[PDB]
């Protein structure tokens, strides 16, 4: 009888584990008699029914949910604490974190609608009431006595749970807890509830690292939380945060590596510093590029605590850098950029100089070393066959058109300025070759020779920082390969091939003239999403994981990107499909697309230019827009996809499964890539692995919403779903498969919406360089939202991105947050109102138009977000090289 | 398998009635009953009701491809386009059936189907297949499009076929020990060693060799590599050799990479590839004097890398052996290996443009007292070899007395007692334990315990071998600390500090304790090697050495040797402990010792204790 008994309750836990509550209810049913006969059933039992409750309270809205989880305390400050709950400290420890749970689920019921309390009994209300403790309220003290309650018996299950795996859970639902109630103060305006809430923070800090000091994910991801609670309490919790990160083992950080370095120059550096130099004892070749990155703007403002920080620093560099190896290899990947774009982008950033009043020679010396540095003075720190080529025929266009440098160019002149710029980049834009072989483009690594005595260098991407590093089985650099491919896409990166000592080929891409920290936190929230789809059980079942790469930034303008095998781009890939007729149709026909688009904007506008756009967008109704891009669309052969699916499967089966992980990808990228809204989307940003069939995103460099804001033509879709995506799910639609990976990816982002809106504090907190430049081309002209946001606030403009990106994961229209980037970022264009007339819908023939501004539901999001992404009102109106139609 | 009831002498007896005929014929045929052995349906039944019986959770391992890109990588075709395309000649028609299709059922149907007939057709089908891989590889119009690239055909069919030639069957056997021979022998040839497909060829034997489940298969990619060398320095013209993705310097470029690696199973592979082709390469001289010092460096690297391992997967083994074979491929030609040419350079070693063996001598010379066993017992075994044949010829007495007394005396005790080269670690820096910084663990103790082994075989062995002679060394000209670590070890370590009083798991104890019990023998056999060698200079063991500790150490390693830590599951140190015991007590018999010894041993074994024992009932 025993064991027929133990055999049903584990079937019950089973069918509550698969959501089978009405088939645990019944199983349940039956086991009630029984469980009387004994304590250890009873205790058993009971549990069971309150987790099965708690289960089932999910799916249930209020007055619905808190019925289900009433019945539940009426027999749990019952019976069975005579010698059995006093023996066991585990049923102790499940019995108050059970009841813990119970309240808290009341507390949260009564919270969102508190209008639903004697909305459904009075009998049960009078129960809410007399289980609180507090009398004679309506809202006001029932549901802060039910939250005293919770973090009564979750604190009781901690100090039971402290005689791993079960001690994690308690800790982490108690800092869970603790750090909800927290953040439910920031938008009520009260003191006597930071009064009663300010014993909290300790409580969660504390707990969080000891649970995150037993090996736990779910207190790795949180751990910005950790580092933004200090700003808002730090007198109570800043010396306890030193004191508990220093027992917590050495490489739980190296994920976290690029919040620590940079906020190494706060005024809250001192519980990071222990970890941060023994990451650097341990580990000194994990925390040396972001070091290298970090150190170029620190500002320590001299009080008496900032020379600590500055002293710690420096003593940093000294423990890093080793004999200038790594150094090394920064200057001698910065040799390998054009520098007629290093030209070009020192022209622009003197210009800005320029640009402003009351501009000094205090900081344009800082401008012209580095130029003369890099493109002037010939005995240079290294070079090689195609710098002394550059600089012996326009070095001395230098010394006598600008002359001295802080001598003679010191004049306002921007008209003059300009003249002489654009006068040498005319004869600079008509001298560059594609530089060949290693030879002639940096000669350190071309006879790199590891064997220097013992300078050994990783290849950077490394250390992932899930598990203990374990530095011996990465793979280190010996040597280079001759050659090197230059590719054009209007910007020139160089594809290098690291050769490793364990005699393989390691292809890099190496990208000088940009900014790359803003890729590299990309990939950091791109990993944090799916380490929380990991945990989310709908997402676990599909498998729901983003592709993601390493990307290590090295200084500003210099960075390596990893470049993933045996794949292609979307556009090779559709390319390649095509037969002989297809691509020279396409390709090459005055009927063909790429064609027809320009002659229909020359004969909605009659310009020839980017002018045309604008001029298109307010001269052209629905109906002539909507059916040229029909029959634009109707043009392009129809199932390429499939095609290509079909020639690289063996079988029906294999067919299937391709088609369905190629879905299921792309889809989670679309609501991935929309959360934090990133543009330029075309077909040479998407690449597919030919192996597994599952697609990659690449190049976030419109990573928050910009491809809106800060480009002469505005991209108003969300994501890319265009044609020849939804031909390939056909006989049936995007509604299907597509939509539910949307719904199920969505719903576990809205989970918890506190993961990726802590991880995006480092955008705020170390700004790169684009962003900064964003935040002066957005302070240039002004509009309606100055008189609106504080601009003397803070830096103001990540936290803006920040407000955009939490704003349309709390809910809300995906036509509302394009409209409000078109209203930021293109305020005084001629066709703004016909921008948001389009962007927002036509109120019968879409469904983003009927729907509230916020307050908007899971499904109805995604109902409204895939009507923008394939709309052919807005589709017939985008930038031709985006190719709407494929 | 359908074996139903033939024409017996029961069928037919039983044809005419049911009488006692029958009866008879049952109680022989039924009731034989001897034996008989379990058949392969048997087994199948078992091996049904095996995962049955795991469960349910545990059951769903036989159906592993649980990670999703294992999943999604089992789904794509073998190429993209159709390689292979066949013409079904029937009389009138010839349609077109391409066979890569069959080729991943064939190769898993021939490697794993314990059905003998379906195994041996899946055998010959897949034979014939790749004959007619390597026919349709070679077709007549060009090498671009009208040869078919099968690289990608070849790159999955080549790892099948090196299983298969070490298959245990018979047959499959000698159907592709030919094959795979064949293979490299064309591969190898002047009109296909640029390809790709021979790079393929070669990854797969490298990958073959780093298997870590099949030892059959290592065995074989040896002479696979083996005979891929000489079929690739025979077959084509010695120009074109230097100028190949898989040429020799190539070759052992990744045998190097394989040989340094942290995994034990790459570095296992690397030491059979050179057990397997030390022949080719010491018959071929421009090739053997640029890379045997390289290749004897990377290779005692290595075997001091085996230290840290499990002592199940042989690593030592192999590259104690790998050695051994560099060692006298040395030997053989050491009358040009003490020139002083520009060979290619060992790692580690500071920076030259001339490469005697002379230098060599001094490394191995540097590198006699390291931590790591085995590495540090064939440094001195290999510098013991290579001393006497040198200019000059001299014997090492002479040579180290001359180096000796060129560098200082405290050379060769910064050598024996500091551990290692690339480190100043050893004896010398922690004589006594009292300080390791840290709260005591346990790799710390057997790391110093293990260097107290180190600085103690250096000792013993170049004192017992005659080249340096015991008084100068020991006695305090240079400051030593060996004889304090000694002393230490014997006070505080040696009789029964477990794991209890070292701290000042029990499966931690064992690894302790023979660790403990191989330096208490090394102890005593240092001691006797300082009795028999020096009968002058036995007054420096006094204070520390030969006392009241050493003489409870013997008479406990003596009487009752578990409660030091002896284990008796052992029989090489358990047969061994009675030579190092008697060969102890007979040294300390022409010293003035013997009298402490006699009273040691007369507190222990009396005639009241023999009285005592039998007394009791036996
Ligand atoms: N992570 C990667 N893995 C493999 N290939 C890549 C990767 N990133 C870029 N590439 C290759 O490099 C080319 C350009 O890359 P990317 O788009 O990131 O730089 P970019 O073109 O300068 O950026 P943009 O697309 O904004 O112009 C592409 O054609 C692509 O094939």
């Amino acid at each position: 009888r025993s064991c027929k008994f133990s055999m049903k309750m584990k079937m019950i836990d089973s069918a509550r584990k698969q959501n089978n509550f009405s088939l645990a209810m019944k199983l349940l049913k039956e086991l009630h008699k029984e469980s009387k006969t004994r304590d250890d059933w009873l205790v058993s039992w009971v549990q069971s029914y309150c987790r099965l409750s708690h289960c089932r309270s999910r799916s249930q809205g209020c007055s619905e949910q808190v019925l289900t989880v009433l019945k539940t305390v009426s027999l749990l400050d019952e019976n069975n604490v005579s010698s059995y709950l006093s023996k066991n400290i585990l049923a102790f420890r499940d019995q108050n974190i059970l009841l813990g749970t119970t309240y808290r689920i009341i507390a949260n019921a009564l919270s969102s609608e508190p209008a639903c309390l004697a909305e459904i009994e009075e009998d049960k209300a009078r129960r809410i009431l007399e289980l609180s403790g507090s009398s004679s309220e309506d809202s006001e003290k029932v549901i802060a006595g039910l939250y005293q309650r919770a973090f009564q018996h979750l604190s009781e299950a901690v100090q039971a749970a402290e005689e791993a795996a079960g001690v994690i859970d308690a800790y982490m639902t108690l800092a869970d807890f603790c750090d909800q109630q927290l953040r439910k103060e920031e938008e009520n305006a009260s003191v006597i509830d930071s009064a009663e809430l300010q014993a909290y923070p300790a409580l969660v800090v504390e707990k969080m690292l000891k649970a995150l000091k037993l090996n736990s994910n779910e207190a790795r991801l949180k751990f910005p939380r950790l580092l933004q609670i200090i700003e808002r309490y730090p007198e109570e919790t800043l010396s306890l945060m030193t004191k508990e990160i220093s027992s917590v083992p050495c490489w739980q950080f190296i994920s976290w590596i690029s919040h620590m370095v940079a906020l190494l120059d706060k005024d809250q550096a001192v519980a990071v510093q222990h970890s941060v130099e023994e990451i650097t004892d341990n580990y000194p070749q994990a925390i040396v590029y972001p070091f290298i990155i970090s150190s170029e703007s620190y500002s320590f403002k001299d009080t008496s605590t900032g020379h600590k920080n500055k002293e710690f620093v420096a003593r940093i560099k000294s423990k890093l850098d080793q004999g200038g190896v790594i150094q090394d290899f920064i200057n001698a990947l910065d040799q390998l950029s054009n520098p007629e774009l290093l030209f070009k982008d020192w022209s622009n950033d003197v210009r800005a100089e320029l640009a402003k009043t009351p501009v000094n020679k205090k900081n344009i010396e800082k401008m012209y070393e580095r130029m003369y540095a890099a493109l002037g003075d010939p005995k240079a720190p290294g070079l090689g066959a195609f710098r002394r080529k550059f600089i012996q025929t326009f070095g001395k266009e230098f010394d006598k058109h600008f002359g001295k440098g802080g001598s003679k160019l010191l004049r306002m002149k921007l008209s003059d300025f300009n003249d002489i710029t654009n006068m040498l980049l005319l004869k600079m834009n008509k001298d560059s070759k594609p530089p060949g072989n290693l030879k002639e483009c940096s000669p350190w690594m071309s006879d790199f020779k590891v064997e220097f005595l013992r300078n050994e260098l990783e290849i950077p991407g490394q250390y992932d920082g899930r598990g203990k590093p374990l530095p011996e089985y990465h793979v280190r650099i010996a040597g280079f390969d001759e050659r090197v491919t230059v590719m054009a896409s209007l910007r020139r990166p160089k594809r290098i091939i690291i050769r490793g000592h364990d005699e393989r080929e390691h292809p890099f891409l190496v990208k000088g003239g940009e900014d790359l920290r803003q890729d590299q936190r990309v990939e950091q929230l791109f990993q944090v999403m799916n380490g929380i789809l990991a945990q989310d059980s709908a997402c676990s079942q599909r498998a729901l994981q983003l592709r993601t790469y390493s990307v290590v930034p090295m200084t500003s303008r210099l960075g390596l990107i990893e470049w993933l095998e045996n794949t292609v781009t979307l556009k090779d890939l559709l390319l390649n499909t095509m037969s002989q007729e297809e691509k020279a149709a396409y390709l090459s026909d005055p009927r063909a697309p790429p064609c027809e688009y320009k002659d229909w904007l020359t004969k909605m506008s009659g310009k020839h230019d980017v002018g045309a756009y604008m001029l298109m967008y307010k001269g052209a109704n629905r109906t002539e827009t909507v059916t040229s891009f029909r029959k634009r669309e109707s043009k392009v052969p129809a199932d390429l996809l499939k095609r290509a699916f079909v020639r690289m499967s063996t079988s029906p089966e294999a067919f299937l499964a391709l088609r369905s992980h190629f879905a299921s990808s792309h889809a989670l990228i679309c609501i991935s890539h929309w959360i934090l809204g990133i543009g330029d989307r075309h077909l040479n940003n998407f690449m597919v692995a030919m192996e597994t069939g599952g697609v990659i995103g690449i190049d976030f460099g419109h990573a928050f919403g910009s491809a809106t804001q800060f480009l002469p033509v505005p991209e108003l879709m969300p994501f890319r779903l265009t044609r020849q995506f939804i031909n390939l799910m056909l006989p049936m639609k995007e509604t299907g498969l597509m939509y539910s990976i949307m719904v199920h990816a969505l719903r576990a982002f809205r989970s918890d919406p506190g993961l990726l809106t802590n991880t995006m504090d480092v955008f705020v907190k170390e700004p790169s360089f684009d962003w900064k430049n964003f935040e002066q081309k957005m302070l240039k002209k002004g509009g309606s939202w100055i008189q609106e946001i504080n601009v003397a606030e803070k830096n103001w403009y990540p936290r803006q991105k920040i407000c955009y990106a939490k704003r349309k994961l709390a809910g809300a229209n995906p036509a509302v947050i394009t409209c409000d980037e078109l209203l930021l970022g293109h305020e005084k264009a001629p066709a703004f109102r016909d921008y948001v007339a389009v962007a927002r819908g036509s109120k019968d023939h879409n469904i983003r138009a009927q729907e509230p501004e916020s307050g908007l539901s899971e499904e109805t999001q995604v109902k409204c977000l895939m009507d923008q992404a394939t709309d052919p009102n807005i589709l017939g109106r985008t930038w031709e090289g985006w190719e709407p139609w494929m | 398998t359908k074996n139903n009831w033939e024409v017996s002498a029961l069928s037919r007896a039983a044809q005419k009635g049911f009488n006692k005929v029958v009866l008879k014929h049952l109680k022989k045929t039924k009731n034989l009953s001897s034996n008989e052995a379990i058949s392969l349906e048997e087994i199948r039944i078992r091996v049904v009701q095996m995962l049955g019986s795991l469960g349910g959770q545990i059951n769903k391992n036989l159906l592993t491809v649980t990670s999703s890109d294992e999943m999604m990588k089992s789904y794509v075709a073998w190429d993209r386009e159709k390689r292979l395309s066949f013409a079904v000649p029937f009389r009138e028609m010839k349609p077109v059936i391409f066979l890569d299709v069959f080729l991943p059922r064939v190769t898993e149907l021939a490697l794993t189907a314990s059905d003998r007939q379906t195994k041996v057709a899946a055998c010959e089908l897949l034979h014939s297949m790749v004959m007619f891989m390597l026919g349709k590889a070679t077709q007549m119009p060009e090498g671009g499009q009208g040869a078919p690239p099968m690289y990608q055909l070849y790159k999955r069919t080549f790892p099948v076929l090196l299983r298969l030639a070490c298959d245990v069957d018979q047959v499959t056997r000698q159907l592709y020990e030919p094959l795979v021979m064949q293979l490299i022998h064309w591969f190898t040839n002047n009109k296909k060693f640029e390809s790709q497909d021979t790079v393929a060829l070669l990854e797969a034997i490298l990958d073959g060799i780093v298997d870590p489940v099949d030892s059959t298969l290592r065995d074989f990619c040896g002479r696979c590599i083996r005979e891929f060398l000489k079929w690739s320095i025979k077959q084509i013209t010695p120009q074109q050799q230097e100028k190949s993705p898989v040429n020799t310097k190539s070759l052992f470029k990744r045998l190097y990479s394989l040989a340094l690696h942290p995994n034990a199973f790459k570095r296992l592979g690397a030491s059979l590839a050179f057990n397997n082709i030390y022949r080719e390469f010491r018959e071929e001289e421009s090739l053997v004097e640029q890379f045997v010092f390289e290749a004897l460096v990377i290779y005692m690297e290595s075997l001091a890398l085996a230290h840290a391992d499990e002592k199940s997967l042989g690593t030592i083994q192999q590259c104690c052996d790998a050695i051994d074979h560099l060692c006298r491929i040395i030997e053989k030609k050491h009358v040009s290996l003490n020139k002083a040419k520009k060979r290619r350079l060992p790692r580690g070693f500071p920076p030259s443009a001339s490469l005697c063996l002379l230098d060599l001598v001094k490394w191995l010379l540097a590198h006699c007292g390291r931590p790591q066993t085995e590495c540090r017992h064939k440094s001195i075994e290999l510098f013991y070899k290579f001393v006497p044949l040198l200019p000059g010829n001299r014997s090492p007495n002479l040579w180290l007395k001359d180096v000796l007394k060129e560098e200082g005396v405290s050379f060769l005790i910064n050598t024996f007692e500091g551990g290692g080269c690339g480190q100043p670690s050893g004896i010398l820096a922690q004589p006594t334990l009292l300080y390791l910084r840290g709260p005591f663990s346990l790799q710390a103790t057997l790391c110093w315990l293990d260097l107290l082994l180190a600085a103690l075989e250096c000792y013993n062995t170049f004192i017992g071998e005659r080249t340096v002679g015991a008084l100068q060394v020991l006695g305090t000209e240079a400051q030593s600390s060996l004889l304090k670590a000694v002393a230490f070890f014997l006070e505080s370590i040696a009789m029964h500090d477990i794991i209890a009083a070292e701290k000042c798991s029990p499966q931690e104890g064992e690894r302790y304790n023979y660790s403990k019990c191989t330096v208490v023998v090394r102890i005593m056999e240092f001691t006797t090697t300082l009795l028999n060698t020096s009968p002058e200079g036995w007054k420096l063991l006094k204070k520390d050495l030969c006392n009241t500790h050493l003489m409870r150490v013997l008479v406990q390693t003596l009487c009752e040797p578990a409660s030091i830590g002896f284990n008796i599951g052992d029989v090489q140190v358990m047969a061994h402990l009675p030579d190092v015991c008697v060969n102890l007590m007979k040294a300390l018999k022409m010293s003035p010792y013997k009298d402490i010894l006699e009273t040691h041993l007369r507190e222990k074994i009396t005639a009241q204790s023999i009285e005592e024992l039998c007394a009791v009932n036996l």
